[PDB]
């Protein structure tokens, strides 16, 4: 039972940097796995990155080395730093949180909480 | 920092055990080399057996007396039995003595160490007849002093054998405990092995293997350098020369301005050590004693032993300079004993405060592996498969020896109960609170993370291993497989009595 | 506690060997001293041999070499083997036990042995 608030987005042109953040309000944020999804043109929510409760990082193949995920349980905030952006990396970003789950962590339906999304655009 | 701490703790706990094993093997090799040159029917040392007891079990006291009388040593001066009695309830042991040996129970009205003339001739005339004294109740040190004075008044006595009133000796125990005195002129004390026979309850079953390890490995390592810190109470040989010079300082002992009534044998071996003399340990002199089957009585016993250890470790450290090299090993053992307790306490506190499931699982796995290795060596040495029960002694240590050590330290700096078990209950409550806090703070499930999978699999495997060992112990208990061969026959004779 | 029974009393014409056996009923400790004594017609009890239930077998008196003392704790019995019997060596042989109960001192005095057997030959 954590409320997720987005904070990010900007007028990124090409190859810039933009650190998006999601703040979770709850009680046991340290015992939570936090993932990032994007709803790009074409309504298919794909995996972007994720961090578990023990600081294990998972990244999508297309954005394996471009993005970096981190968490701060003291601030209860998850951060995604974007490097070398691409025109395909334009979408609205959602942060999702879960506590109990199985081997399924990429599917959209494997997370029980969805706060909101922020629009990120790339020009050319 | 968790990996560094766990690796350091593992290397510190092991390694020293391996070195102790190697030293014990070398000591056993030297003892075998000495024994192989012994002539057949060797009785060159004249000894006097001293037994001190206070309200012992009449069955076990008779068994001890018969085991003493059934010894195959050809040079025994006489038997000196001292009872801390003089009251009506204490003639029940004098009757046992008269049943076994003779009607020579002298009943002096004075304690020999509190009289102006402490010579043994004041309460005994003939030195050839076995003697029993019914002395007023003061303590074990006073009865031991009376026995020392009754043994040292015979000019032909060279050594003394000290045993407890519940100790059952083998036929060759006296010979094997008095032989090493004649090998090196600087050896003044010899410690034999003490074996637990009532290994029927789980606590006694674990304490038996703790006794096996603590005597064999540790005392053999100490005896390689001839610096055994403590001579076993149930069985120990002393030279009359060292007795005649350490009996008075040991009986008039005051620590922090008060009399001392514990660590009677630890202090005796200490007094031997601080004069630059040597103490060895022989695995071939075996005597059987029993262990407490109740946790609280065991806790009181360990509190007493920890008080004695806290009192004597400083003298042992300060007396190490007169042994030269191989006295460095004594100081290293003392420092290791000091540091181990704080290492365990700090490790537990750090792991509990930082509720990390990986650190907890890694710590329990490393501890289990270490005790598995130790139990494997114990089984190899004892030629017995029951030595793998020692894997469960970690629970006994954690829940009984730490409270006892803390209680002894607090003592040395309704109320009767609060001076014995309040700290133990506080420790148990703290452990339960730490476990509950960890469980609450780590309440989540995530099978997509391999670290969570590792921690959960490790803890479940450890629990399954503990349950399997417990089930094996229960099966052995039902079929009486856990019973020591002496225990079965003791129960059989007690049934026909 | 201990009952001693002797056996093996035969006739030897000063030219043969003989074996005597002593069987004991009751517990015998390893510190006890078992002895064979001799009593001739018109003669007191003279010592012959003694030993312990463990070993040592000393004090063979003046019959050293001829007589051998061998114990057997498993069967709770012992024996004395006699070789080169002499005409002077005819008498009644006694089996005696001495306990270390009062003292551990060793003596050849017959008064110190509190258990005795019957006659033989
Ligand atoms: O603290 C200690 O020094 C004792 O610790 C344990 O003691 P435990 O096994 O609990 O057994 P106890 O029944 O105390 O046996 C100690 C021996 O000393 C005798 N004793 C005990 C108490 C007393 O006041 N006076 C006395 O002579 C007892 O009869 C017995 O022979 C050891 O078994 C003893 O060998 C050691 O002497
Ligand atoms: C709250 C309830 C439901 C949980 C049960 C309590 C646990 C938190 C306790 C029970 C067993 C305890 C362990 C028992 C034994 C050890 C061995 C100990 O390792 C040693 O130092 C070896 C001691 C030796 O040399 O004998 C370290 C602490 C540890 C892991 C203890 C840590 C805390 C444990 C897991
Ligand atoms: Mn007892
Ligand atoms: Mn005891």
């Amino acid at each position: 039972q954590v409320q997720l608030v987005e904070s990010g987005g900007g007028l990124v042109q090409a190859g810039g940097s933009l650190k998006v953040s999601c703040a979770a309000s709850g009680r046991a944020f340290k015992t939570y796995r936090m993932a990032w999804f994007r709803q790009a043109p074409g309504k298919e929510r794909e995996f972007v990155s994720g961090i578990s409760a023990l600081e294990t990082t998972y990244y999508a193949d297309s954005v394996k080395g471009r993005f970096t995920i981190s968490r701060d349980n003291t601030k209860n905030t998850v951060s995604l730093q974007m490097d070398s952006l691409k025109p395909e990396d334009t979408a609205v970003y959602y942060c999702a949180a879960r506590r109990y789950g199985g081997t399924d962590y990429t599917t959209t339906g494997s997370y029980d909480y969805w706060g909101q999304g922020t629009q990120v655009t790339v020009s050319s | 920092s968790a990996v560094w701490g766990i690796s350091v703790y593992g290397v510190f706990v092991l390694g020293f055990y391996i070195a102790q094993i190697v030293f014990s093997e070398f000591n056993r090799m030297r003892l075998s080399d000495w024994i192989s040159l012994r002539p057949d029917n060797w009785n060159a040392t004249r000894v006097a057996v001293i037994i001190a007891g206070y309200r012992e079990d009449p069955f076990m006291f008779k068994k001890c007396l018969e085991s003493v009388r059934d010894s195959e040593y050809g040079n025994v001066a006489r038997l000196i039995c001292v009872i801390d009695g003089d009251e009506e309830e204490d003639l029940k042991m004098a009757e046992i003595y008269k049943q076994v040996y003779n009607d020579n129970v002298k009943k002096p009205g004075v304690v020999l160490c509190e009289s102006e003339n402490k010579n043994g001739s004041t309460i005994d005339s003939d030195v050839s007849k076995n003697i029993c004294i019914l002395q007023p109740h003061r303590g074990k040190r006073e009865s031991l002093y009376t026995g020392f004075q009754l043994a040292s008044m015979d000019p032909s006595v060279h050594a003394v054998v000290l045993i407890d009133s519940d100790t059952v000796l083998e036929k060759n125990a006296i010979l094997e405990v008095v032989y090493p005195l004649s090998c090196d002129p600087n050896i003044k004390a010899v410690a034999g092995e003490c074996k637990i026979w009532n290994t029927d309850t789980i606590l006694s079953m674990l304490v038996s293997w703790r006794y096996f390890s603590a005597f064999n490995v540790e005392r053999g390592a100490q005896s390689l350098w001839k610096t055994v810190q403590c001579v076993g109470g149930p069985l120990g040989a002393y030279t009359i020369d060292i007795i005649n010079e350490i009996k008075d300082p040991w009986i008039t002992q005051t620590f922090l301005g008060n009399k001392c009534t514990y660590g009677d044998n630890r202090r005796l071996t200490n007094e031997v050590l601080m004069r630059g003399k040597k103490i060895v340990y022989t695995p071939f002199a075996v005597g059987w004693s029993d262990s407490p089957t109740n946790v609280m009585r065991y806790i009181v016993q360990q509190t007493r032993w920890s008080k004695s250890w806290c009192r004597e470790i400083w003298y042992t450290l300060g007396s190490a300079w007169k042994h030269g090299f191989s006295g460095i090993y004594l100081a290293f053992e003392c420092m290791y004993q000091i540091m181990y307790f704080f290492l365990v306490m700090y490790l537990f506190s750090y792991i509990a405060i930082k509720a990390d499931i990986r650190a907890q699982t890694a710590t329990v796995l490393v501890s289990t592996l270490v005790t598995i290795i130790k139990s494997s060596y114990l089984a190899l040495r004892a030629k017995n498969l029951k030595a793998f029960y020692f894997v469960l002694y970690t629970y006994v240590y954690f829940f009984c020896m730490i409270p006892a050590r803390i209680t002894a330290m607090f003592t040395m700096f309704v109320w009767l109960w609060a001076k014995q078990f309040l700290i133990t209950y506080m420790w148990w409550a703290g452990v339960l609170a730490a476990g509950v806090y960890s469980i609450v703070d780590n309440w989540y499930f995530d099978w997509a993370d391999i670290q969570y999978r590792f921690a959960l699999v490790g803890i479940c495997s450890y629990l399954v291993f503990v349950s399997i060992v417990l089930v094996i112990y229960l099966i052995g208990k039902i079929t009486t497989w856990n019973y020591t061969p002496l225990q079965k026959e003791l129960i059989e004779e007690r049934y026909l009595h | 506690q201990v009952q001693l029974v002797e056996s093996g009393g035969g006739l030897v014409q000063a030219g043969g060997s003989l074996r005597l056996a002593c069987a004991a009923s009751g517990r015998i400790f390893s510190s006890d001293t078992l002895a064979w004594f001799r009593r001739a017609p018109g003669k007191e009890r003279e010592f012959v041999a003694a030993s312990r239930w463990s070993g040592g077998g000393t004090d063979y008196d003046s019959v050293k070499g001829r007589f051998t003392f061998s114990r057997d704790n498993t069967f709770n019995t012992m024996c004395l083997e006699m070789n080169s019997l002499k005409p002077e060596d005819t008498a009644v042989y006694y089996c005696a036990l001495r306990t270390a109960r009062d003292s551990y001192y060793y003596t050849r005095n017959p008064t110190g042995y509190d258990y005795w057997g019957q006659g033989t030959q």
